[PDB]
């Protein structure tokens, strides 16, 4: 099953990464930043530019050659919209364990076709597209999030919004909780990883003691996450979950920046999402500025901030 | 993007979908000739505007009603003379109305059965879905609320394509019978293939129905398009009719800016869709009314920052501007450069509240400082919203 690849979401200091679109503008810049962060960036692909070096690293014509020659276990895609679905499919065909697609603007129909192939295999896990990537603070950064605001810690964060991820990260670093693993699932309607996929990993990760789930209008992923949490996050070991759902003030029938953020035919409003998550035991913050303080207070009431003297 | 009725119906007709026979005319004489060419028993003349309420509208010529039926081609020409070049006002237009440059001259068909049929990519199942109801002629939301048992779905596998059995079952559940059911099943297949060909996000036919004479027809339809596929749908996007858009939204589109006008006076200028929605939300929570949504996009360039800021400052509804950037791929200095240059070239007549975080924030803040512009710096989202709301009457 495709769910077997959920484990590949949890990047760490031993993850080895190649860059598809390596010689492009953003591929170059974020590969340089990845090296400076300490990510094991080992090479990349641009079709037709194999046999060159770039940033002191090898460039390959194909994902298969790059993977075989470097032992890469993850790929990050900075390929323009007309070709990014093909880049994802090439990485699936090469059985790369984790593929992270940053690109915004892939045709929705392209992603429906990609997801059809993705769901019929279990070797490759896709995050994205239209996402900032994934980060294990101090261990591995694959994406475009600002490194300096993170702090290794206790909160797992999953979000349909990159910018709101940064808000939750900054808030949780400020109050000293830090982050165990942050996954941006992206703003597109059809993507490789949903909330439930990350919740499975967070609930079974001892390092993740609390969870922030950030959603927005459109689709049904938040409702599916609520159902997952009803079944799997009840009991004495239940972990605190705090959430913000953007778009209570959004008008209907309009895509609000993200391709997936629309109230369409009456479906996808924020109010129903907040209700579903509250019924699953999630504490929903009234304000997007109070994610960190809200989960802090949940920890406080559970005596999870006591000092060992 | 938006298509006029004649544009969507031509697109459907060119792909085998049955619509009423019609011609489009841009002069009264062309309307006359089109009406003769139809060789129809009854003719409908319809002014082409996007807003609803045409039937009860009024033209600046004095003519009442944007939809007229007649059996006489000369009457079509005469009434078209009182439509073309004039403004049509309706309940859904501004007081001035909308200029009518084209009319549709169509065969008027009676409706004996009305059903609802839409095709879209299912947000809960991977792949296309047919959504149908025998209860046609009303918003799908109404049917879902009153008679959810009358909503039927067929999940389609994108690789296998639509199967005859799926089309036939949906046609049966819509209530079509015998040969009309076979016609409707065939039309469902044509609609499905159209949906994929044009990168629609939705093809909605309502009413999808039949005439008393025994033909299945798509009497009216609304097509929504995937903006992400513009690069491979150039001909369709060239038909985009922007005449009824907010003019600021049209200016924003010229610079590939994702701007949505709202009813408020606090402008928002943000680098992410989620944060932009959240910024509107938190302005409201602190007692304000956002004037717009704006997601600059991760790939924003300085020129787009410049243009976006000018659009906000030029909008008479705006009484203050909230800039809120948490940069990752977006470098905060590009924001500072675009804003300061845009204000070097005009006076800043509204309060400016700025919250910057993330990539290269210190350089960006020094750019803002050394520009001399009057800025209220905010310490976080809540502070930014409170200061913005405090900056307006
Ligand atoms: C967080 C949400 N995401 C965002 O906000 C991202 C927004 N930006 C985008 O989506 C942009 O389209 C991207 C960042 C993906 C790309 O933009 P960028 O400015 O880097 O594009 P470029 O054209 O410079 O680089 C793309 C490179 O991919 C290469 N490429 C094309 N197809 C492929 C492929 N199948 N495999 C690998 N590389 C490929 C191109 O050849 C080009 O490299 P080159 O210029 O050396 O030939
Ligand atoms: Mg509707
Ligand atoms: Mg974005």
């Amino acid at each position: 099953s495709y769910t077997a690849s959920r484990k590949h979401l949890y990047v760490d200091k031993n993850t080895k990464v190649i860059c598809q679109g390596f010689t492009g503008k953003q591929g170059t810049f974020h590969s340089q930043q990845a090296l400076e962060y300490g990510t094991n960036l080992v090479g990349g692909t641009t079709p037709g530019k194999g046999g060159k070096t770039h940033l002191g690293l090898p460039v390959f014509n194909t994902v298969k050659e790059a993977k075989e020659q470097t032992g890469a276990t993850a790929s990050v895609i900075y390929v323009p919209p007309p070709f990014a679905a093909a880049a994802i499919n090439e990485a699936i065909d090469a059985e790369v364990p984790l593929v992270v697609c940053i690109t915004e603007g892939i045709p929705q129909q392209d992603m429906v076709r990609v997801k059809h192939r993705l769901l019929r295999q279990g070797k490759t896990r896709l995050i994205g597209p239209n996402c900032p990537g994934v980060i294990n603070p101090g261990e591995c950064k694959i994406g475009i999030m600002p490194g300096h605001i993170h702090k290794k810690g206790r909160i797992g964060i999953v979000s349909r919004s990159g910018t709101l991820t940064y808000e939750a990260v900054h808030q949780t670093t400020q109050v000293g909780l830090g982050q165990s693993l942050c996954v941006g699932i992206g703003g597109d309607p059809f993507n490789g990883t949903d909330f439930t996929d990350c919740l499975e990993i967070f609930l079974n990760d001892p390092a993740t003691e609390g969870i922030i789930l950030i959603g927005e209008i459109g689709g049904n992923a938040e409702e599916n996450a609520a159902e997952f949490l009803k079944q799997h996050n009840s009991g004495p070991k239940s972990k605190p979950v705090v959430s913000f759902i953007a778009g209570l003030t959004a008008p209907p029938g309009r895509r609000m920046g993200h391709a997936g953020a629309i109230i369409a035919g009456g479906k996808g409003g924020a109010k129903e999402k907040i209700t579903a998550l509250q019924s699953a035991g999630v504490v929903v913050s009234m304000s997007p500025a109070q994610l960190g303080t809200t989960i802090y207070k949940e920890f406080e009431k559970r005596k999870m901030l006591l000092v060992h003297h | 993007m938006n298509l006029q009725e004649y544009q969507s119906k031509k697109l459907m007709s060119d792909n085998g979908v049955k619509v009423q026979r019609f011609f489009v005319a841009d002069t009264a004489n062309e309307a006359l000739e089109a009406a003769k060419r139809l060789n129809a028993k009854e003719i409908v003349l319809k002014a082409q505007i996007l807003a609803g309420g045409r039937g009860k509208g009024v033209f600046s010529s004095g003519l009442k009603g944007g939809v007229h039926l007649t059996k006489d081609p000369e009457v079509v020409g005469q009434l078209a003379k009182q439509m073309i070049g004039y403004n049509l006002a309706t309940k859904q237009t501004p007081k001035e109305g909308v200029k009518v440059n084209k009319v549709m001259v169509a065969e008027a068909l009676d409706i004996s059965r009305e059903t609802y049929l839409a095709i879209l990519m299912d947000r809960s199942c991977n792949g296309p879905v047919l959504v149908g109801s025998p209860q046609g002629g009303v918003d799908i939301e109404e049917v879902a609320a009153s008679n959810p048992e009358l909503i039927f779905k067929e999940q389609i596998d994108i690789i296998e394509g639509i199967k005859d059995s799926q089309a036939q079952r949906m046609a049966e559940n819509l209530g079509f019978l015998g040969p009309l059911q076979n016609q409707a099943a065939d039309q469902i297949k044509k609609l499905y293939n159209l949906f994929l060909k044009i990168d629609a996000t939705q093809v909605e036919v309502n009413p999808f129905g039949e005439t008393p004479e025994g033909q299945v027809v798509c009497f009216d339809a609304k097509i929504n398009f995937d903006d992400n596929a513009e690069f491979r749908q150039k001909d369709i996007f060239a038909m985009d009719d922007k005449s009824e858009n907010e003019p600021i939204e049209n200016e924003a589109a010229k610079y590939d800016l994702k701007y949505i006008g709202l009813d408020g006076n606090i402008a928002c200028f943000v680098n992410g869709a989620g944060l932009a929605m959240a910024t509107c939300d938190i302005i409201f929570l602190n007692g304000g009314k956002p004037a717009n949504f704006l997601d600059l996009g991760g790939g924003v360039k300085e020129s787009q920052v410049y243009q976006a800021f000018k659009l906000l400052t030029a909008d008479p509804k705006v009484e203050a501007i909230l800039v809120n950037i948490f940069g990752g791929i977006v470098n905060c200095a590009i924001i500072a450069n675009g804003i300061t240059k845009a204000c070097r070239e005009l006076e800043l007549k509204v309060p400016l509240v700025v919250r910057l975080e993330g990539t290269n924030v210190h350089e960006a803040q020094n750019i803002l400082t050394n520009s001399g512009l009057p800025i209220t710096s905010a310490v976080d989202l809540e502070d930014a919203a409170k200061k913005a709301v405090a900056s307006v009457t």
